[PDB]
DNA sequence: GATTTTATGCCTGATTCT
DNA sequence: AATCACCCGCACAGATTT
DNA sequence: AGAATCAGGCATAA
DNA sequence: AAATCTGTGCGGGT
């Protein structure tokens, strides 16, 4: 039961999907090209073969259907790969994580009852979609969500968007489009870094000058600084937080830090900006960024997008307003799970030979991969306990941030 | 055709999935005691109105609400869910109240979705409280439509209270229930001082208190779960040994049982022990549990003793069963092995951040309110050139402008202006050059705007008197908020006075009983 | 225990069954042509405000929604009537828009109600229009707490256009589809002349218009059939034969198949009909349908004939069809066999019913909004006693009993006011105490109310022009609806254009071809 | 099979239920008296014997498990109805039309194929209530629509309801519940004939006095009396509608022919009125009770309600009024079906010996009874479409007026 | 309205091995 | 997650009996 | 006689 | 070799 064949009969142009759910399969044997595809619907989470016995796997139910469709035998003595139907298989799981545990499953499954149908290039990840775009006229489809984000910044400076500095300039394109691709990119380094310190102190310093701590030595200035941007935090501060700088000179090169007091009625003691975080380049590049970033717009100035016009005084104030416009026309359909999609999406996305889009499976090396298994796949707490920390987000944080 | 080998892929993607289970469905959070599944549902029955004395809805709407806008998974993981808080046996303190078939002790299961009916619980309003008041962060769900709360600002100490059980990958959790009173005064006696033993906080606390009431034996276990975090105890049933004289047969009785058993199964069990000859001594079974209250009926055989049959049901049955109290949760976002004194901590700074937040934001919206009133009350001193000036304008925008552009004379009311000074009022966001400068008050936009919104109904006394009496409150009121956040002592005494009303009005009893060996 | 014969009993029982299904399931209503379940489902969908122009909402929503509140039936009849409304192939003009796999022509399948997606389509709101002007009559549920409709005020002849089939106790019914622009202009030309005939109604309706444009092989029983109310059709699909030269070989290309026909059981039926050597001069059959149009191709033998093959076809397989045209409808709450001049009848005079009831909700608005802005002009030319004796009065009661109390000069703006047509623009309920009198003007008490709520914005000049241009345009829509509501022949006018405008936004164009034998 | 067997094995003092869906039937089998009482779900619908061939008959699952359940057999030759099962045998439908139907088909059942045990009396029909209304303490249990009526109307006249009139009469009881009920009974003779008149006609003509057809005549008497009517109906409208009359004259007697139009511009043309309807005894019963209901009510009228106290005219609102204190505290449910009822409702409701009631099915006439079946229940749509408009709402316009 | 087997970690009892 | 297995009326192939 | 191995149950997910 | 008999499906209900 629950397995719908082909009618080619010859053992190299046939193909296996795995879908997952009875509604996904169900929708999928409607659109496929019948003559040499066949469908197999798996009802929830499978069997782990690692744990279980031999005598446990043979009497379940999906796996014995899954060994009867795939025609070779089961164990030592009786496995013979030459007797192979269905040359080609294909996974096809659900895009969340629930679907990579599934498909985590599988691959043990095969690998570990099945070494040759692995090693010789007989099973395929496929690879659905995500997004749905449709623009009246333009259609299609965005997989993750890099990809959305690269859609959606080519729509926001598509057409038009020639910036006026004074009177009329044009930046026309390429020079906005670099602009706004290392912005978002500082962004990014930006957002991955708010355990240390505050994401408001990072903002502030790209506008103000270069601390410039060759020609700063004792020259006190350190001060004006330190007071100017605590005067500059404090004037625009709309969440209750105090700031007091302090400063010293315990070494050659004076050192100084703030003092925040926010929402949490606790103070941190310092969050010094000392000898690292200058000579880091992480601030070189926040201050390369921020000397194209200054106060370039003049007294009057506007954006010039397309049968449109609007003042504005700000890089921020200037991209939500072009992408608030960008997204006029634009309708977006997301996904759940492959249950959402009617037969034809189906086929236009996945089953097509001529536009599908998937991934061979291959081995490196044999050692490598069966202690992987072992130590991940096992019975054993204390190993996977041990692994998954290890891979935590201690060893997450990366400096490199490029 | 890409390649990619499988060692990658098995590696990230088993990550992902650990990673997502640790964070994201098993543990629960050491601030309020829940998993992410339970602070949706008592969201989503918020934002409804579906307050605890209103009428009931039925349970498919919110289950289907839920699952549509917040919580992207299946719909019978959330109905049990549900189910499972409406249950009198299972937690300590409910948190919905039901109407209809939730199931029963004896091993039953409660009726389809469109069957049963559901609203808050009184005390879970308490959970909830003051939440509109930006007291904590929001995040976005998972298409980023909504918003969700990330940790309710709840007042209850919710993690001991009611407990938890739960299984992650490579971990795994579970605390037993405790009684409200105790923990309260636990946390008091820690707020009093701050350098307090454990031998100090089990004076308060001794011990766990189930829903069932059966008897805890021995106490060795639960100082050592308490010290180090991890622990083991063992729950015994409540029986008796009755005889009625005559024939001078006795009978074993038994009112209750421990925590997470079902009776049906223990009373086959038992009927299948004495049918294999392996327990001796029982002649007869019978269950007399009906409206009343639980009663098993054990009738012995003659020549036997009641205490040797007795004492080898609790090493054969299931009415003894050991309970092992295992502690873990998340304390900023990663797994962690707590201990009584680590708890109580996290919750008293909680308090204290929910407190200073909620106290900035009073400030904010009476010192705002505060301009308002000032500027209605020198407009309305001065009605005759106001609207003898509005007759000659050609339109709201001139007028408005004209109204700026001008000083006006304070006249009777500068008076009351003469308590208001000393900058308390002023909003940190004015310009000096606004306000009273020397006896000639100075408008703004805004408050030119909010004039021209005045209606002729509050010309007469009464409406011109309460604006005043509203006015002198809110100078007291704005006073009080400064001198709460002007000290900390002040904060710890607001927090003393809210746990003595919430045990006040929310204690009970106890009802389990703990003995030695 | 009473006796009771058992004739009695049948014979009542089975009466009341047939009487509640002849007139509660199947049968459609004649003026708006929608079955109970479709009136109530629709209805739920629009007070939902789950518009044409909106997001989507799940088909759990609406399902279990009709269920709780209007429809006290099973959940798989709604769903199954949502989805047959869904489908191109089913109905000329699809009244609802879904997303997910509602089926395919071949007559397969739908997905579950929990994973498929629909709101209201464009015309759909055609058949809603002016719902809230009170003009249709509402009714009480199944248990006396909601209101529904009695009949949609439609705007569409929703019954010739979209058909209907159903299946009753002792008769049946079975009417085909139409196009929209004949059938507006068999409307208008009936407006014009009350007494045209049938041929002089045919000449703008040819005949019906299938959703799948198959070939109609006849022309005697479409004339029958609009003539007495019973006929008889052939419906042909559309084949031809294409020949390649070279050997002399031949192929059948099929296009376009009958209405109510399953593409995968006409190809096994093919299939086993060569099988089993019941059909000669066929080679080989191949379906080659993709995303643009349908083909099934058919290779023929060297030593056979196409025409041949192709009648053997023809008169064996289900590519010709029989359909049985049989009209009964509801007019009056009793069955009754129809003509087309009744069914066009029947709809113009739902739509004069329409038309009057709400020109009489839109006199009866205007006549208020009227006198409200009577007694704003009027105060708003007293300025200075009004804020007097407000400043004067201490409470708001009293003075409004002191507005109340005497009347006021008109003033200037008296000139307005006796251009009026007498009592045009006076409410019927108010007594004549009231109004303009002999140079006076008497407020009632909801004038005085609002007269209190003026704001002080309203002293601007443009403030002040515009209220007496909103009362000069309310003056010539009240003679508008009044010279409305007087004749009979105005109302044929609003008619006329009302049809045109529709025919202009929703016309197409024909699909099925008609020919003689 | 879905056949829960009781303990009883004496076959004369044993029962079974023939109950409709599953919800009921667990209900029923939870709340059953478990010694003598047996339980037999339905599904749902079950075949037509008389349109079903026997072969049929036996193939299906249905009847082969009810007469497996019955114990006796089937079909000549073999059927023996003195080894009979379940002496006691009871039908209980669902309360709505569906029911009905059902319970049509084993009736049809069981007098085909067991005519004997129809005959003796073994076969009963169950009656479950359909509202249930409660006030406190006392709640019951109301039947069908006429019982939920009548106590309603007992209920707007219990105790107070001194209705006193000019300075101090009193009804007192018995005479109030008498000129109640007989409007009541007039309101019902109105609705019943409600098509052929306007509602506000029939409500007015009580009003008016006698037609006095002694005093006719051609000239300045036919007049008076239509234009009083028409002038007393044109002064009490909500609808813009409007009343006119004309009158003419046969050689017999002088005739009316009033016309009314309302939110329509086509017009009836005629509601004549002639000596048919005068001699009618609807009529004549109509100006019987206006001759009691008059303007009675002076200046000074009002009720002695319970500590209430209403003084109005117009004594129909009066009647609402007093419909609305008697439903000040009065909460009433509706079932929708037998499985609302839990099992101690439907216990103590029907299946209790002490506390139900049930009717007897028995023949009076046998080829009355087999003509009847053969029309109703045969194949021949003809006959059945004929007797179904026979008595359609035709036979239900009996003139009787009474 | 009524349909069916798996992952994940920690505790117990019952049962099989040298 | 779509499917169980019957009621109602009309019209037409294919299969048996006179 | 005492280690090593096997099953079932508790709460959120396919 | 004409005349009966027998199944299949269309759309809202248990
Ligand atoms: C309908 C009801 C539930 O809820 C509503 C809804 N509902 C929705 O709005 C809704 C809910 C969920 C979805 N979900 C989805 O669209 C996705 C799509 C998708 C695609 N791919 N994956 N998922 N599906 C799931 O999430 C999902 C995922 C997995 C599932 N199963 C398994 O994995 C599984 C489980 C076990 C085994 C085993 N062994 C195997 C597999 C299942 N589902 C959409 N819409 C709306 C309104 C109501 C309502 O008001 N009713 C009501 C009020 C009052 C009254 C009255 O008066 O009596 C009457 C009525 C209601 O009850
Ligand atoms: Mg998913
Ligand atoms: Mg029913």
């Amino acid at each position: 039961g629950k397995l719908a064949d082909c009618q080619e009969r010859d053992p190299a142009l046939s193909e296996l999907y795995l879908v997952e759910g009875d509604s996904a399969g169900g929708s999928a044997k409607q659109g496929r090209n019948r003559k040499n595809q066949a469908i197999l619907p798996l009802k929830g989470k499978i069997l782990n073969v690692e744990k279980a016995r031999f005598d446990k796997m043979l009497s379940s139910q999906e796996v014995a259907t899954l060994i009867t469709a795939l025609g070779c035998g089961i164990g030592r003595d009786e496995y013979n790969p030459d007797k192979l139907r269905y040359h080609s298989i294909i996974i096809m799981t659900d895009a969340d994580v629930d679907g990579s545990h599934i498909r985590t499953l599988l691959l043990t499954f095969f690998y570990r009852q099945m070494p040759e149908i692995v090693e010789r290039g007989h099973v395929y990840i496929a690879q659905p979609p995500l997004y749905k775009v449709k623009k009246g006229k333009q259609e299609q489809y965005i997989k993750d969500d890099e990809a959305m984000d690269q859609y959606q910044i080519s729509i926001a400076l598509d057409g038009a968007t020639l910036h006026t500095n004074a009177s009329a300039p044009a930046l026309a394109g390429e020079a906005l489009e670099k602009l706004v691709s290392e912005y978002n990119a500082t962004q990014k380094m930006i957002n991955r870094m708010e355990r240390r310190y505050p994401k408001a102190m990072l903002k502030e310093l790209i506008y103000q000058p270069t601390l410039t701590e060759a020609d700063l030595s004792d020259e006190q200035t350190v001060t004006r600084w330190v007071n100017a941007l605590v005067s500059e935090l404090n004037d625009k501060e709309q969440h209750g937080s105090q700031w007091k700088f302090d400063v010293h000179t315990n070494a050659e090169q004076n050192l100084f830090e703030p003092i925040v007091r926010v929402r949490t009625h606790g103070v941190d003691t310092d969050y010094p900006l000392d000898h690292e975080f200058i000579t880091g380049g992480e601030y070189r590049r926040i201050c390369t960024l921020g000397e194209k970033l200054r106060g370039l717009l003049e007294e009057d100035a506007f954006i010039e997008r397309g049968e449109r016009r609007q003042p504005v005084a700000s890089f921020e104030q200037a991209l939500d307003w072009l992408v608030k416009e960008s997204r006029r026309g634009l309708s977006i359909q997301r996904y759940k799970g492959l249950g959402e999609m009617n037969p034809e999406q189906l086929w236009e996305t996945t089953m097509d030979p001529e536009s599908r889009r998937m991934l061979r499976v291959t081995v490196k090396d044999a050692i490598a991969a069966d202690q992987l298994f072992t130590t991940l796949m096992g019975d054993a707490v204390e190993p996977r306990r041990a692994f998954i920390e290890e891979n935590a987000l201690k060893a997450a944080n990366i400096d490199i941030e490029n | 055709i890409t390649p990619v080998n499988i060692e990658e892929e098995l590696k990230s993607s088993y990550l992902d999935y650990a990673m997502s289970v640790i964070v994201g469905r098993a543990l629960p959070d050491v601030r309020d005691g829940l998993k992410p599944v339970h602070r949706r549902v008592l969201y989503a029955m918020n934002v409804l109105g579906n307050d605890w004395n209103k009428a009931y809805k039925k349970s498919a709407r919110v289950v289907g609400d839920v699952i549509g806008k917040y919580h992207p998974h299946g719909d019978s993981a959330v109905y049990d869910t549900i189910v499972r808080m409406a249950q009198p046996f299972s937690l300590r303190y409910m948190l919905v109240d039901g109407q209809g078939n939730f199931g029963s002790i004896d091993g039953d299961s409660a009726a389809a979705m469109r069957y049963t009916e559901i609203r808050l619980a009184k005390i879970a309003h308490e959970l909830m409280a003051d939440l509109e008041k930006e007291t904590v962060d929001f995040v976005d769900n998972y298409d980023g439509t909504e918003k969700i709360p990330d940790v309710m600002p709840t007042k209850i100490p919710n993690l001991l209270v009611n407990g938890s059980s739960g299984i992650a990958v490579g971990m795994a959790t579970n605390i037993p229930p405790h009684n409200l009173t105790e923990v309260i005064n636990g946390c008091l006696a820690y707020i009093d001082d701050e350098d307090i033993s454990i031998e100090g906080l089990m004076e308060h606390i001794p011990g766990p208190d189930f829903p069932t009431a059966a008897i805890i034996n021995g106490r060795r276990g639960i100082e050592e779960a308490y010290r180090t975090g991890r622990g083991k105890v063992y729950i015994r049933a409540r029986a008796e040994v009755e005889v009625d004289a005559k024939t001078g047969r006795e009978t074993i009785i038994v009112h209750e049982i421990p925590y997470q058993v079902n009776k049906a199964r223990l009373i086959e069990k038992i009927a299948e022990l004495v049918k294999e000859k392996r327990v001796e001594g029982i002649s007869a079974l019978r269950d007399e549990s009906d409206k009343d209250g639980m009663r098993i009926v054990i009738e012995v055989k003659r020549d036997a003793v009641g205490e040797v049959v007795l004492n080898n049901l609790y090493s054969q049955t299931q009415l003894q069963v050991s309970f092992g109290i295992n502690m873990v949760a998340l304390h900023h976002g990663q797994p962690k092995i707590m201990n009584l004194k680590d708890i109580i901590a996290a919750f008293v700074r909680h308090r204290r951040e929910v407190v200073t937040r909620r106290t900035i934001f009073e400030l904010r919206k009476a010192r705002d309110r505060a301009h308002i009133l000032e500027a209605l009350a020198v407009a309305l001193a001065n009605i005759d050139p106001i609207i003898e000036l509005i007759r000659h304008a050609p339109t709201p925008a001139e007028a408005k402008t004209a109204l700026v552009a001008n000083p006006w004379q304070l006249g009777n009311v500068a008076a009351m202006l003469e308590r208001a000074g000393d900058d308390a009022a002023r909003p940190e966001w004015l310009e000096p050059e606004f306000g009273v400068r020397d006896g000639l008050y100075y408008l703004t936009e805004q408050q030119a705007q909010a004039i021209l919104d005045l209606r002729l109904q509050k010309l007469t006394g009464l409406e011109h008197e309460k604006l005043l009496d509203e006015y002198k409150e809110l100078l007291d009121q704005i006073a009080e908020l400064l001198r709460i956040l002007g000290s900390a002592d002040r904060l710890m005494e607001v927090i003393r006075e809210e746990l003595e009303l919430v045990r006040e009005q929310f204690g009970d009893k106890r009802r389990t009983e703990i003995t030695a060996n």
